[PDB]
RNA sequence: UUUUAUAUAUAUAUAAUAAGGAAAAGUAUUUAUAAGAAUAUGAUGUUGGUUCAGAUUAAGCGCUAAAUAAGGACAUGACACAUGCGAAUCAUACGUUUAUUAUUGAGAUAAUAAAUAUGUGGUGUAAACGUGAGUAAUUUUAUUAGGAAUUAAUGAACUAUAGAAUAAGCUAAAUACUUAAUAUUAUAUAAAAAUAAUUUAUAUAAUAAAAAGGAUAUAUAUAUAUAUAUUUAUCUAUAGUCAAGCCAAUAAUGGUUUAGGUAGUAGGUUUAUUAAGAGUUAAACCUAGCCAACGAUCCAUAAUCGAUAAUGAAAGUUAGAACGAUCACGUUGACUCUGAAAUAUAGUCAAUA
RNA sequence: CAUAUUAUUAUCUUAUUAUUUAUAUAAUAUUUUUUAAUAAAUAUUAUUAAUUUAUAUUUAUUUAUAUCAGAAAUA
């Protein structure tokens, strides 16, 4: 049949419909008593410039096309050179737009700071418990929720996961203990029965 | 696609018959009726032969 | 261990408790094969080179030499050559020349014998033989169960089959030459698939391209023709056999103190040319490529190889004389005819003698 | 400094050859218009040799491209 060699495209576009494929075979040193890989690069025809750098592709013989080349493509394995250009079009139109909305979050962020007394305007609040400043002071426990930390969310988050966490284990504990009652609990939900129970008790929570 | 001037596929294999090989390269005569000569006989006796052989 | 008890807040601390004992007699080929020595040192060990012990030659030379049988024999100046041979053969291609017999009257024609290859022709010298200059690959060598452009209406020269072998001219005459007659591919329609093409069948178009008679006998008639038969020839067609043309992959010496090289250069599109692909050559228009420190380009050297020779335990290394395969050359270089194939040991031109 | 041989070339010369140009009262074949010499019959009418004419196959001539080999230059 026509020589046959799988490759590796190595240049493109350089050329019209040709392109250089990188093809390693099997060989013997005696030397040095070895089975080593031969590398050669064929000049090879690509009508219709389908092929890029970076695929994998065969290389099949044909007729002499020109004085060097003798091999042609005939199907890519893998189409990594072709993706590399899309995926760089796509990086490129997607960065252009989420820089320009991270850019607006950071304009608006100025404006913010630019428009910029808490502790005193507080100390008038608690001093009221005078009415028109207050009132203006209102528009800009009422005490306690204009000085709430995020670190009390953090707190009540935190205890959330612990709570979640082991609430699963001990569930999951106390059903393995019993096993007719794991079954019983898979047949009201409706070691494979191990990792069932594992997904009906953390679907329950 | 393939280059333009080449062919997709291999010359498909030329499957010989033995039997047409045999007709067309070793046809018996059509004319059996002969009369007699010192050569023709010889000349039937050796293509005879190498017909069969 | 395991299980359980009490106590304490599903878990924890203490206490007790433990299921693993079975038996039986008899039922070679081993493979391939690697040896060192002398010389350092005041002496020792080690590194380290040098030399030696073995085999062999396309051998030469010194001394010596009986016969027979076989295998080799200008490796150097691809330096120059006196002399003789190495490619002729056909009288059944055509012509010539004689002698006798016969009839015809210096000749004419037959029959029988001969000569004639200093005239016109056919076939053979693209082989074989010898050589190794060139060639480091741009076409060379080796190998592949490698290919296509998917190689010609190619037979070179035999086999098997069918056909045909006609007319003129010029030769003094012809199987010599010319002129003429006659006898796969491209399209269109379908079919399929080994399909993004190929193949198959059909119908057309052109295929449309030839030839040659001699030697004998007889049979006719009127020496002339003719008609057969036997022999040897000629042309065409199909198939076979033997063959050719082109490309791919891997390998093929030394020097980078030769590091950059290449502009038909690398690729693309057409056209001319071939049976056939391709910057192989010729023309045109585009792109900027291609090779290279895993060594390009350049230079030097060299015919290449084997189931051949030598050597080694072997991997390998050396040779390429002898046997065999391939290439190239026939004093040097280019081109041309013929041809299927030649830059032919041909021809032409030039160079050398 | 001197000798030598391969290689090349924006240079010079060029055998032969391959295409390619332009020309031929240039030929040869055939096709016409015509002229001589000749042949049969009652003014001929055709024939061969020469005149003019336009298609092929070449010859001489020159236009260009390449080209053995030679100088010149370089290595
Ligand atoms: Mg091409
Ligand atoms: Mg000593
Ligand atoms: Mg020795
Ligand atoms: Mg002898
Ligand atoms: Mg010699
Ligand atoms: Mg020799
Ligand atoms: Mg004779
Ligand atoms: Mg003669
Ligand atoms: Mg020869
Ligand atoms: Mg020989
Ligand atoms: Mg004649
Ligand atoms: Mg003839
Ligand atoms: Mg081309
Ligand atoms: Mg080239
Ligand atoms: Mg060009
Ligand atoms: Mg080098
Ligand atoms: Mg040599
Ligand atoms: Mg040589
Ligand atoms: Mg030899
Ligand atoms: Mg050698
Ligand atoms: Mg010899
Ligand atoms: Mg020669
Ligand atoms: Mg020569
Ligand atoms: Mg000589």
């Amino acid at each position: 049949a026509r020589q046959n060699f799988l490759g590796l495209v190595v240049s493109q576009g350089k050329m019209q419909k040709t392109v250089k494929v990188r093809v390693e075979t099997k060989v013997f040193n005696k030397k040095i008593n070895k089975e080593l890989f031969h590398r050669r690069d064929y000049l090879v025809h690509d009508e219709g410039e389908i092929s890029r750098e970076g695929d994998l592709v065969r290389i099949e013989a044909t007729r002499p096309l020109s004085k060097r080349k003798f091999f042609a493509i005939a199907e890519i394995i893998r189409n990594k050179g072709q993706q590399f250009a899309l995926y760089e079009s796509e990086a490129q139109l997607s960065v252009a737009k989420e820089e320009a909305q991270k850019a607006k979050e950071f304009l608006d962020k100025r404006s913010v700071r630019e428009n910029k007394t808490l502790l005193r305007d507080i100390r008038t609040i608690q001093d009221a418990l005078t009415p028109k400043e207050l009132l203006e002071i209102k528009q800009r426990e009422t005490v306690r929720q204009l000085l709430q930390l995020d670190i009390s969310g953090l707190e009540v988050n935190l205890e959330k996961q612990r709570s979640l966490i082991d609430r699963i284990q001990t569930r999951l504990s106390e059903l393995l203990s019993n096993d007719l009652k794991c079954d019983q609990f898979l047949k009201d939900h409706g070691n494979i029965k191990k990792n069932l129970l594992r997904k009906h008790v953390m679907m329950d929570m | 696609k393939h280059p333009k001037g080449s062919h997709r596929l291999s010359p498909k294999v030329n499957f010989i018959d033995v039997d047409n090989l045999i007709a067309k390269t070793v046809a018996e005569p059509q004319s059996i009726k002969s009369s007699n000569g010192s050569a023709q006989k010889v000349r039937l006796q050796k293509a005879e032969l190498r017909r069969k052989f």
